[PDB]
């Protein structure tokens, strides 16, 4: 509703509350973005610093191409290898590879709502004015009875908040778009003091969803448990540290649960005019939880979180996925001429820079494109193309809330959507932990084996596919001399956030961003909610 | 001011050390940001975006009394440091504008500190330490990432005692004084010569040492053994080799993770 009469281009730079550098160009059109250019500020190589280097290596150079997705990237590394070498892990290191992504999504979901998205939509400020027994009587209405949202509990936060604010020192809050009130902050005083109160809670849910994690992993940021063939950590096999790990995932989840979708709900009720803001057309899911992670293939087919590839938004139309289909442009990204077009096991990283707001050439992110066109990775591709399948937690869930929020499914298509959808899967791999865990918990006790017997070839190669909290990754390899002659990552980020195809044509997220409405040029946070939505990560998406 | 500011700049990195900083408790990070210091910059949390993000920067630079300087990720050279840009502005310019004034300095991880792993070879960017790019001795907390308790510690410490014994290449001695391998639990079985020839071989099974497997923990300085992480667990632990993570330039002095050599 909110819109300004605002001609002329408008830059974000630096996209805070997201990771990584992101530089953000859009051209406005009397208070609506007509055009968008989505521009990633940094390179680090990773591709190119693991040339000739040890396949056994590789999973600790990758893992760091981000420590917000952690793991990710050292699982995505361990598949790839255990491909071009031939191994096929065993079950529990199947069981436990996957609960350390279980896990991962848990925390991962969860800051990114509260700590990253969230203050595009709730204001601080405003939390100030809520009366907290007015506003404990919402939340007594409209979430799970807890004693966190209580009269006291809510006074306390509104306290501690009003302290800091009247301290003039407001840190992170200083040159909010919010102070002042802005017109695209819709959310009740209540509302905006119950978020807030549940924002710093999950700062300390979150070392406890870390603190799981670590358990299986080794520790987090950055497990240290798998190895070529499986695992090394037997121990995270055994009775006290799984009744432990039970216990801890089972605090997250009253979380996700009390505070996290109720939230999530509450803000989407307020701002149904999002589920019409922000849409794109293709998605594409490797999946995720597999059964039978003994090969790509194999995954693809057993996910319990499916795959599939939704093109145009025919939902009657989930197709597999091809991936000698999947292949990466590099027209208008900072790379050389000459390489556009390449599939992930012939990539080519040559990086040339030019200047800023090239148009030609404006991103350190390549454009992956599937058959030729942009494909939107993560939480809602899962989400539609799961139910679109029929997976039962998906059904439920999903019209959970399309009921209670009275909105139809064609809805999800956007911004609302986008958000709603990392809620749901955070639902549905909440649902999912005790049954998992005890299947570990059984089998391990049974018999311990973690790793597998494997040799290295001479020539090979392989993929490891996997579907992070941000959607599709794969880490493609050629071994060659027993080492490393090409190692390509093409990452959920890229998809969703790099530049455009040799064919001028829009990522996601650049196509995302046109037609969204700017109530306040000088305070664009219509922009970042789309932007954020998709959980960008523009060291992931770069390496 | 009333709570000292500090003020956070993100340069060639993961954002796996600001990850790292939010897992600490004792305090937790909400405690130390509304209590304690005054983070007034911080990317990866700050509300404001763009200009506004450019703006609180700015004025935390500004302020009428100091800020410490906590710098993440290493300095991206090449092109005159065009490689890692924010605000228009490349990264090397910018640490060099806010360490002038900078009360302190505190280098948070192994890349700020050391370079990190856009460092490791072949080093496309020409990235640097924040120390070898500017010429000023630092704080280093390396780690990749460091442990937030080591963090937290050494922040708060900067704050209040002053600058803590630091050793040869900067690191606090107070947490990066004693070898892992040291306060290895393992210790016994690395020198009853009882090693772990696999990580499916009954040995690995049986918690036997991992110097076979390349653990450089023997030639690491870190407190992950005695401090753990998360209150939960380490590497070795979880029955995999360090790899040696909290030395300089590990990603090519520590290289075959699974070799000793
Ligand atoms: S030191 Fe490691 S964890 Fe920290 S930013 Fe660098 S690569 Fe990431
Ligand atoms: S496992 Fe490693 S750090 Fe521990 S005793 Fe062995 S060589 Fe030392
Ligand atoms: S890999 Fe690093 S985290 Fe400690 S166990 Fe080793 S110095
Ligand atoms: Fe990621
Ligand atoms: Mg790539
Ligand atoms: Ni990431």
């Amino acid at each position: 509703t909110p819109q300004s009469t605002f001609t002329g281009p408008i830059v974000v730079d630096p996209i805070t509350r997201i990771e990584g550098h992101l530089r953000i160009m859009v051209e406005v059109e009397n208070g609506k973005v007509k055009d968008a250019w989505s521009s990633s500020q940094l390179f680090r190589g990773l591709e190119i610093i693991l040339k000739g280097r040890d396949p056994r290596d590789a999973q600790h150079f990758t893992q760091r191409a981000c420590g917000v997705c952690t793991y990710v990237h050292a699982l995505a590394s361990s598949r790839c290898v255990d491909d071009a070498v031939k191994v096929s892990i065993p079950a529990n290191a199947r069981m436990m590879r996957n609960l350390v992504m279980a896990s991962q999504y848990l925390h991962d979901h969860l800051v990114h709502f509260y700590h990253l998205h969230a203050l595009d939509w709730v204001d601080v400020t405003a939390a100030l004015k809520a009366d907290p027994n007015k506003a404990a009587k919402l939340a007594a209405s409209i979430d799970t009875a807890r004693t966190g949202n209580s009269e006291k509990a809510l006074k306390a936060v509104q306290d501690k908040l009003k302290a800091f604010v009247e301290s003039g020192q407001l840190g992170i809050f200083t040159n909010a778009y919010f102070l002042g009130g802005h017109k695209a902050y819709y959310l009740p005083p209540e509302v905006n003091l119950i978020a807030t109160a549940h924002y710093l809670e999950a700062l300390h849910m979150q070392v406890k969803a870390a603190s799981a994690m670590a358990i299986l992993g080794g520790k987090n940021p950055h497990t240290q448990f798998t190895v070529v063939g499986g695992c090394s950590n037997y121990q995270g096999l055994t009775k006290d540290p799984l009744a432990n790990y039970l216990a801890l995932s089972k605090e997250v989840c009253q979380f996700v649960n009390e505070c996290y979708i109720p939230d999530l709900l509450a803000v989407a009720g307020f701002y149904k005019d999002w589920g019409g803001i922000g849409g794109t057309s293709n998605y594409l899911a490797f999946g995720e939880f597999a059964t039978d992670d003994s090969s790509p293939e194999k995954h693809l087919a057993t996910s319990q979180f499916p795959s599939g590839v939704i093109t145009g938004r025919d939902l009657g139309k989930v197709d597999n996925v091809d991936l000698g289909a999947i292949y990466e442009d590099v027209k208008y990204s900072w790379y050389a001429p000459g390489g556009d077009g390449k599939h992930p096991y012939d990539g080519v990283t040559d990086p040339k820079y030019t200047k800023l707001d090239d148009k030609d050439h404006y991103s350190w992110m390549k454009a992956p494109r599937y058959k030729g066109k942009a494909m939107e990775v993560g939480p809602l591709a899962r989400t539609f193309i799961a139910y679109a399948k029929g997976q039962p937690d998906f059904k439920k869930v999903v019209d959970m809330v399309l009921g209670k929020l009275s909105v139809p499914a064609t809805a999800l298509h956007s911004t609302l959507g986008r958000t709603a959808a990392r809620g749901i899967e955070t639902a549905i791999v909440c649902a999912n932990m005790e049954k998992w865990i005890k299947e570990m918990a059984d089998s391990g006790a049974k018999d311990n084996t973690l790793c597998a017997k494997w040799e290295m070839p001479e020539e090979s190669k392989g993929v490891g596919l996997a579907d992070a909290p941000r959607g599709s990754l794969s880490h493609w390899i050629r071994i060659k001399g027993k080492k490393i002659d090409n190692f390509q990552l093409v990452v959920p980020s890229t998809w969703n956030l790099g530049p455009r195809g040799p064919q001028g044509d829009k990522s996601p997220v650049e196509e995302a961003l046109i037609g969204t409405p700017i109530a306040d040029p000088k305070r664009p946070v219509e922009i970042l909610r789309t932007v954020h939505a998709f959980d960008p990560c523009i060291a992931c998406g770069v390496h | 001011k009333h709570r000292p500011s500090v003020v956070w700049l993100h340069n060639a990195e993961c954002t796996g050390c600001t990850e790292a900083a939010i897992r600490t408790i004792k305090p937790y990070i909400d405690a130390l940001i509304l209590d304690t210091i005054s983070l007034d910059y911080q990317e990866t949390i700050m509300a404001a975006a763009g200009e506004t993000s450019e703006a609180a920067l700015h004025e935390a630079l500004e302020g009428k009394d100091g800020y410490y300087l906590v710098v993440e990720g290493g300095l991206p050279t090449i092109d005159g440091g065009q490689w890692g840009m924010v605000a228009g502005h490349p990264m090397i310019e910018t640490c060099k504008k806010a360490a002038a004034k900078a009360k302190g300095i505190i280098c948070i991880g192994t890349c700020s500190p050391y370079g990190g792993v856009q460092k490791a070879k072949p080093n496309p960017s020409q990235a640097k330490g924040v120390s070898e790019a500017l010429g000023v001795k630092t704080i280093n907390i390396p780690g990749c990432p460091p442990n937030p308790i080591n963090f937290v510690g050494a922040v708060v410490h900067v704050l209040t005692k002053g600058i803590p014994d630091l050793d040869e290449n900067g690191r606090p001695k107070l947490f990066y004084g004693e070898l892992v391998h040291d306060n290895c639990p393992r210790l016994p079985h690395f020198e009853a010569s009882e090693f772990a020839p696999s990580f499916d071989s009954e040995e690995a099974k049986k918690g036997f040492c991992l110097y076979e497997l390349g653990c450089k923990g023997p030639v690491t300085y870190n407190n992950c053994p005695k401090v753990l992480f998360n209150q939960v667990n380490w590497p070795v632990q979880a029955g995999h080799p360090c790899l040696g993570c909290s030395e300089p330039d590990f990603w090519d002095t520590m290289t075959p993770f699974y070799e000793q050599g």
